């Protein structure tokens, strides 16, 4: 039995950690809501 | 009866060892938004309050509680965004990234290349105006072994 707990406000924060890259991927989305790589 | 304040929230279970974080969601205009695989459409407690599922779709991998999906902002296809990541047992933390692209036969989707525990599923992605443009948690493992999430957004009616 699941419950919720507040964890913060939804706000843009100036000078957050800037990280990760920006890849262009060919993907398929199946009926069970699972993405997969077309290749 | 219940906590209705806007903001990000942890989704917890007591059904396993101790209290386990299964995911994250967004409270906006009285509606709770999370990913379907987090709750599988089950009801939620907020203190003595009950939250009932209202709308959901296993293929979009989204669900809304107490009302229709409210979040309609979209990635503009150009600007950097912030994952407001809420990892299990750790404080909410903004991370700024330039999204990549998922190319599908039904068209192009924003994608965030940021790896976090599955219990982070449901964490919101924000524009510079603080508007939720989608949720993190539905995506793919790449050749690297790393994880890339769709910017998953519902429809407002
Ligand atoms: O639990 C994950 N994903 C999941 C589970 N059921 N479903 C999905 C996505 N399609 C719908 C059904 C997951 C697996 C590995 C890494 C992750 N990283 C960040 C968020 C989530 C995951």
């Amino acid at each position: 039995d699941m419950y919720i707990e507040r964890a913060g406000d939804i706000t843009w924060e100036k000078d957050a950690e800037v990280t990760g890259n920006s890849p262009r991927l060919d993907v398929a989305l199946d009926e069970s809501g699972d993405f997969s790589l077309v290749e | 009866k219940g906590e209705t304040t806007d903001g990000v929230y942890r989704v917890m279970t007591r059904r396993l060892l101790g209290s386990t974080q299964v995911g994250v969601g967004v409270m906006q205009e009285g509606v709770f938004h999370t990913m379907w695989h987090v709750t599988k459409g089950a009801a939620l407690r907020s203190g003595e309050g009950r939250l009932d599922p209202y709308w959901g779709d296993v293929k979009q991998d989204l669900v809304s509680y107490c009302g229709p999906w409210k979040l309609d902002a979209a990635w503009d296809g150009l600007s950097e965004v912030q994952l407001l990541a809420v990892p299990p047992g750790e404080r909410a933390k903004n991370i700024q990234t330039l999204p990549g692209i998922f190319k599908t036969k039904d068209g192009d989707i924003g994608a965030v290349a940021l790896d976090y525990p599955a219990g982070t599923s449901g964490s919101p992605i924000l524009d510079k105006c603080g508007r939720v443009i989608g949720l993190y948690g539905n995506g793919v493992v790449i050749k690297n072994g790393s994880y890339v999430s769709a910017i998953t957004q519902g429809k407002r009616e």
